[PDB]
């Protein structure tokens, strides 16, 4: 029987597609697993909430968020999440596949999953920034968990965003979970050698690579 | 605050709901600023369901539960299985559930769900597999103070049961409460196969007395003889009133001096329609909707009461058994003749309401008789239409627009009680 | 076919062989059979129990659930030196038989532990019932399996039950038991269930023969809450009570006894004023009816043959054997099964929950009528099904409990 | 007798531990029992961090004190008050106990507060006031743990923030974790007038059964808040002269009777009487039949008491009559009415609430006004014949019938762990 | 600006005062300042024990979460008559600073139970800990609450709370409290991590500014776990231990003492092999190092002109009072406090957690190593802050603290 592609994204044609492609080119190489690549091609969960906010004015606007998890089978998803004005439900869900991709070339535990927020943050004040983030928070906080999803910055996100996340996820909680996200403060239970992790390792592997 | 961009510009109807939703903010007072929340759904949840099928193979179906609003409890509305099924399309639908949970007075929000399969293509074994994947996958929704599914196309008391057990075992409880629609020997509620028939003769009774309308010996057209059809002319007849016509997609049978609902019924068991009923008279199609009557129910499909047809209507009261058959240049046209048009919003919510009784029921799995049950939903539905009756006459409105106005001020005030949090 | 207890198989076998002689009148799928051939678990617990001296002694308890197609577990809970894993299962099973007949939304569960309850300081006696329910929070509650009263476990264990459950889950939770004190959640009232449910059958089954309980005379074998129940309600209503008995022998009045009185000096010395009779010298006795109110196996094949009784009631559990039965249906008396008017006390923990889970109470009055009906519904499906299979009344109960068994079991289906 | 002692502000407490052993004398209560009784299980005080309208943080005190469970779940209002302190919270969630015992509710008892004026902060910095006392409360509240209830400065709306904060945080519409909500909300039918109701239906009961009448009756109604406006309203109905009623500003006093729908319109749109005629204090005193104690607590006290010419005193409020106060008008004859009785409408209100709210099924404004009665009269009955079982007035009745109901139940459970 | 204790606020206006005079040297936004004022929750139980003699008697307890702004809450149980809510603040308080000095992952919090246990039988005092921890289950936890070891609370009280936690739960949770014997999940570094601490950090300090301490003369004052391990540490590093004392007095020997034997006959005998000195006496001998290794309050501004020691070593919390620690250092003393000496216990207590929390243990030798440079680490991150300020120890520490208290709840902000 057949999987008709994905419904929900219209027939465009954009980073989905993208995406199934390049599992489409890596399927002659799989050998006994090729069978299963179609799950690839199919994200686990997408959560669409929608996330009102009070403004400094005192009305209510409400913004579109997503949170997608591609895919679960390594470990519980992992990936940041975007605050942009451009941002679509299939960017994400796209997104969330390289991730899926990306941790398993290295071999984290980790499934893949993305989320966004649908708005230009250059036009929020701080405190509408955060409340926005937390209720972002709780919205998907039925996913969230360090044993079940953990988001992370991303396009206009930083420590900040991931500061409040974790704050709202603790409180929420009743008790103190800094490995709900990734990319806090050193003072939250952030990792030293953040900033230098990825010029390093463009020299480990180019080094690896020149040793071959 | 811009529109929903995953519907791109391709709205649909889900714009159909947020257009009827615009309809209502003239009415909604101190509230219209709020508005604009029920123009959200609260929360999508799309997944993969994923199935072994019989030969050995996986197949992938699209599967969507919607909460729409949630102010007034938890969401509430059945699952569909139709291979035309769209995100839009279940929004829209977990909207019209918000609307008309808040109209009867239900302490639900509004839900719904659908898989993308034609259940045709699947085998009893697949399509269970399939029940049973989709449930554990909404499983962070479910639950009977969270979100309580239901019957809806293609879907029963057989998939209801597979849903209960499934969150059943996944949850290490037995709760019946999960889902509504069941079969009685797994906690579903007497009461449930003439409810939305019985509810459309209560609500049309209801309307009756505001109009000094005397029911027994009043003349009554149905349109459809289904399970809605068919319980209303019981009900009519079993309070005095004549049915004169039934109307079919066979045909129309007339009979002035009344013909015998269960009689008729019979006869459509038998074979199949209305057509060649032998206690009645062959009646043109175009006929039956100038019938000189007191009552008329569309219990069939939409959109049959049109320009074309509205004005020959001499109905004093039109009490709507299926969804949307009247359309609004008729409802423009049957304002101006003075005929009141129950609308199926409260008209059918029969159904919906012993839902609702079968979820009580669950809480203590202590079960009311079959009189227990009309006698309740009695009850509710002329506790709703006094109150659409109420808003009509207050805002000088016609019932349809009344009915919505009393969902979303409902709605709205809940909303506005509980403030906006976190 | 079949789960095999590894000793003690009696109640099991004798589950199972009324169970095979059903098949062959009632619709039952494969499935189902298999099902209600094998319970969903068996727990046995050690239980620690730091005694009074201060050394530590361990008992060891069970919990059964059986089958659990038509809802949560429900089940008793036995403190007696004879309870064993095979008689929990057997029982546990015949619980949802019953539960079935009474058209009860339970499944069928039971436990037990194996100690003597008199041998015990009350203080030793709290912490065992303490450790055995704490022990087991993690596969019961209000949803899950219901717990409730059973032999030499009383309304003040049932408390000790509740308490200890409340206060580690961590708030207050009536459903979890039943057979309550009215304190806590329980009544109303009874306790007192069991034996009026038992004489509300009875009523309806003679009323429907055609028999005189118009001043009859009545034996009652047994006197523990649902004996001295029976004797007490079977006074009241106009009956002749001849005699009484318990595990010593039996006090015998041709011409009634005043059951009051005597329920007084049993309750005030743990003995019967005066022994006219030797403990089997009871069933033969001149009387319209007999009542078996005290422990399975009370009535023999052999016994049997001495009744005179035309009307025998079977309220305890596996009172009256296969072959016992027999013979008395072929004699022609009325034999009222266990499954019919054994299950006053179910019907009565089943409205105790009802109302707990609601928190709120029914007048004394609004319980006897809800109780009084049901009673008489169930009696009505029994006969019914009797009726139609051309049955008697066990066989008819146990059709229509199959049938209801097969109904909810087929409509769940296989999950995991 | 040993029992727990508030570091600040014992007053309230104490009462409760004189009414406790004076009724020890003539009820059977096990030591066990007694000790669970002088010790509250739990009282929690809390820091109520909130972002203020300048954007300052400012901390606030709130406290959550549960007295003792044995008959059920916790049952306790929530204070918005500048004079709420530990020791009197922990004074009404014993008074809970005792007034849930004598009603024969299944719950037990509890209270709450922060130490706020209300009326000094904006709506939205008391919103999050109350949604944070709230969610700092969620692990140890739910409507089978410990229930929330209305009282002094604590509104409906209130009530509706407390359900939503709860709600949203355990991620399920939860009705029954608070009552006094909203009809729309889970709220039960237009009782919470059912305070008043309640106290009126009470001194109807005591009458009937005493051979009096009140027709005609000059009643004296001190207080003006949801409770007294409803006496005064119930009173007039029942066909009462309400001669004078009081707020903590003075009183408006008529010898031929007030017409109450005058005064209460004037009152509720700008917070005054049309006229001032007594000082508060004045009103005590007044040439009635009937006093009715509907504000705050230690109303009337030793020396005011001599004052009093009215024959039937109701004390409403919790511990708006003092102990001394009701010795003296004992000693003269007067009827006196317990809030232990007469103050319980509110919490048997509530209990109907959380009963319909437990299952989500409605009942109608009469349904709910039936079942309301016939529990007022089966707890006035019960009292009484307690009372007259062991030849003592009501306090001492209502007293007993409750320790006994509160050692049956303790004695059953025993202590664990 | 401050919470104000209705009972006994000494310790935590101690605190409020430190805390006032820190923030003149550190940048603090207010709202930190408000959460550092206020303690999030103060919780007092009433606990009902059954008595050896059947009787049940009510004890009093308290648990307080100061400032969870660092990560979960960590504090300690005491078990005395002096307990009371005030000091268990003025506790909870302290160790929010105490962890932030030591950059643990810790808020603060403290608790305590008002009872002398050398009253109670072992049979009384395990029930009272016990019902503690039951009453605290649903407000603690390996990331809510962790609890410890504190004044009359001994390791085989950690077990009596884990086992009751871990049974209440349903669940083996080591990291519900720390201090835990070994067998049980306690780490071997130590039970005497805080005398080993105290002079790890001392030596740190005399290194950095020349001060000789091969041959230096040691007093310490108080004898418990902590001052035993001060002692046989100093004795170690090649000190001379002039004298140990208790509350009967001291014992003196220019010379220095035979540690391990002095510590021998005072397990042994429960007392000191002779007494030299009166109580008073103590803090006037002459010698380079006094360590305060007992109680609060232990040295105030009378005694401190008795001092004739160049180097003080609070480790005792509050063991000397700020009017003491204004005169030692107006005389030119060095005046280790608290807050470094002896955070030694807590730093212990974070590796047993870190261990627990994934079930692997380090050896004797990897524990030692890890605490060596943690000690090492923490002494030089409030040196280099003293030292950009030109404060005293105690106040470097204090802005440390703050500073990193600050980042931690101006990032995580105001929720709900
Ligand atoms: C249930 C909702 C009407 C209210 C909720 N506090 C929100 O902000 O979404
Ligand atoms: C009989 C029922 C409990 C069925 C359930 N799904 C099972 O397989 O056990
Ligand atoms: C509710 C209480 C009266 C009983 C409980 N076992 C306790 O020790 O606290
Ligand atoms: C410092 C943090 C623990 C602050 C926390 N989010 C609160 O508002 O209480």
């Amino acid at each position: 029987m057949k999987s008709e592609p994905l419904s929900y994204l219209g027939k465009d044609g954009g980073p989905w597609e993208i995406f199934t492609e390049q599992v489409d080119r890596v399927v002659p190489y799989l050998g006994r697993l090729a069978p299963l690549a179609e799950s690839l091609k199919r994200p686990k969960r997408v959560l669409i909430v929608d996330v009102p906010v009070r403004l400094d004015d005192g009305s209510v606007a409400y913004f579109e968020g997503y949170r997608v998890h591609h895919n679960t089978a390594r470990g519980p998803a992992k990936g940041g999440v975007r605050y942009h004005p451009e941002v679509t439900l299939s960017e994400v869900m796209a997104l969330a596949g390289w991730m899926t991709i990306k941790n398993a070339a290295v071999g984290l535990p980790y499934g893949g999953g993305k989320g966004g927020i649908r708005v230009d943050p250059r036009k929020l004040s701080p405190g509408e920034l955060e409340r926005l983030t937390r209720r972002y928070t709780s919205e998907i906080g039925i996913l969230l968990g360090p044993d079940r999803d953990i988001p992370a910055p991303d396009v206009n996100t930083g420590e900040r965003e991931m500061a409040w996340m974790m704050d709202t996820y603790s409180m929420n909680v009743g008790r103190t979970v800094p490995g709900v996200v990734t990319g806090k403060p050193i003072a939250l239970g952030g990792s030293l050698g953040r900033r230098d992790a990825t010029g390093r390792g463009v020299f480990i592997t180019a080094a690896a690579a020149a040793e071959k | 605050s811009e529109p929903l961009s995953y519907l791109g510009k391709d709205g649909g109807p889900w714009e159909i709901f947020t257009e009827q939703v615009d309809r209502v903010v003239p009415y909604l007072g101190r509230l219209a600023p709020l508005a604009e929340s029920l123009k959200r759904p609260k929360r999508v949840l799309i997944v993969d369901v994923p199935v072994r099928l019989d030969d050995g193979s996986v197949a992938y179906f699209e599967g969507y539960r919607v909460h729409h609003n949630t102010a007034r409890g938890p969401a509430k509305g059945g699952v569909r299985y139709h291979p035309e099924v769209t995100l839009s399309e279940v929004m829209a639908l977990a909207g019209w559930m918000t609307i008309k949970n808040a109209a009867v007075g239900l302490p639900y929000g509004g839900g719904k769900g659908g898989i993308r399969v034609d259940p045709r293509k699947l085998s009893p074994g697949e399509l269970e597999r399939l029940t049973r994947r989709y449930t554990s996958e909404i499983g962070i929704l479910l639950g009977p103070d969270r979100d309580i599914p239901a019957p809806d196309v293609n879907t029963g008391e057989r998939e209801m049961a597979w849903m209960m057990d499934t969150y059943s075992m996944n949850v290490g409880r037995t709760v019946p409460g999960v889902v509504t629609g069941k079969p009685i020997a797994l906690g579903g509620s007497l009461g449930r196969r003439d409810a939305t028939g019985r509810g459309v003769f209560i609500t049309a009774a209801a309307a009756a007395e505001k109009i000094g309308l005397q029911v027994e010996g009043a003349r009554v057209a149905i349109q459809g003889f289904g399970n809605v059809g068919n319980a209303a002319a019981r009900a009519f007849h079993d309070h005095g009133a004549r049915v004169v016509a039934v109307q079919d997609h066979t045909g129309t049978v007339y009979n002035e001096a009344g013909i015998d609902p269960y009689d008729l019924l019979r006869h459509v068991q038998e074979f199949g329609g209305v057509r060649g009923y032998p206690k009645a008279e062959p009646l043109p199609a175009a006929d039956f909707w100038g019938l000189p009557v007191e009552f008329l129910v569309p219990a069939a499909l939409e959109k049959q009461i049109t320009e074309q047809n509205a004005w020959r209507i001499r109905a004093r009261i039109v009490a709507e058994g299926a969804n949307g058959p009247t359309t609004p240049a008729a409802d423009d046209i049957l304002l101006e003749k003075g005929v009141l048009v129950v609308p199926d919003v409260i008209a059918n919510a029969g159904g919906v309401t012993v839902s609702y009784f079968e979820w009580v029921q669950d809480f203590n799995s202590y079960f009311w008789t079959e009189e227990e049950i009309n006698a309740r939903l009695e009850r509710v539905l002329r506790n709703a239409f006094e109150a659409v009756w109420q808003v009509a006459q207050e805002k000088k409105i016609p019932l349809r627009t009344a009915a919505y106005v009393v969902a979303a001020t409902r709605v709205l005030e809940a909303r506005a009680l509980r403030g906006l949090y976190p | 076919k079949a789960y095999r207890p590894p000793e003690d198989p009696g109640l099991w076998d004798t589950y199972l062989e009324w169970l095979e002689r059903a098949l062959k009148v009632a619709g039952v799928h494969p499935t189902t059979l298999e099902y209600l051939a094998h319970p969903k678990r068996l727990v046995t617990l050690s239980l620690p129990v730091v005694m009074d001296d201060g050394k530590v002694r361990i008992f060891q308890g069970y919990r059964v659930v059986h089958d659990i197609a038509r809802g949560p577990a429900k089940g008793g809970v036995r403190l007696d030196p004879g309870v064993t894993l095979g008689q929990t299962a057997g029982l546990a099973a015949w619980m949802t038989l019953k539960a079935a007949v009474y058209d009860l939304p339970f499944g069928g569960a039971a436990g037990g532990i194996a100690v003597d309850p008199k041998g015990l300081s009350p203080q030793e006696l709290e912490r065992l019932v303490r450790r055995y329910t704490a022990e087991l929070v993690g596969l019961i509650g209000p949803d899950s399996d219901i717990l409730g009263p059973d032999l030499g476990a009383d309304q003040q264990v049932m408390a000790w039950i509740m308490d200890t459950y409340s206060m580690t889950v961590g708030s207050t939770v009536p459903g979890v038991v039943t057979g309550k004190p009215h304190a806590l959640g329980g009544s109303e009232g009874r306790d007192d269930a069991a034996g009026l449910g038992a004489l509300l059958v009875l009523e309806a089954l003679a009323k429907r023969r055609g028999l005189d309980l118009r001043g009859a005379r009545v034996v009652v074998q047994g006197l523990g809450q649902v004996g001295a129940a029976v004797a007490l309600h079977a006074e009241r209503l106009g009956m002749r009570v001849v005699a009484v008995a318990t595990s010593m022998g039996g006090m015998y009045a041709p011409e009634g006894l005043d059951v009051a009185e005597v329920l007084s000096a049993y309750e005030a010395t743990g003995s019967l004023p005066r022994l006219d009779l030797a403990p089997e010298e009871v069933f033969g006795l001149e009387a319209e009816v007999l009542v078996l109110a005290a422990r399975e196996g009370a009535l023999d094949g052999d016994r049997a043959r001495q009744v005179q009784a035309q009307a025998v009631v079977e309220v305890a559990n596996f009172g009256l054997n296969p072959e016992a039965e027999a013979y008395l249906l072929g004699k022609g008396a009325l034999v009222v099964p266990d499954l019919l008017s054994g299950g006053g006390g179910l019907l009565a923990s089943y409205l105790e929950w009802v109302q707990d889970l609601n928190m709120f109470f029914w007048s004394p009055e609004e319980v006897r009528e809800r109780f009084e009906t049901r009673v008489a519904r169930v009696v009505d499906a029994v006969c019914r099904r009797a009726e139609r299979g051309g049955l008697d009344l066990r066989m008819g109960a146990l059709a229509l409990a199959l049938e209801r068994l097969d109904e909810a079991t087929r409509l769940r289906g296989v999950y995991p």
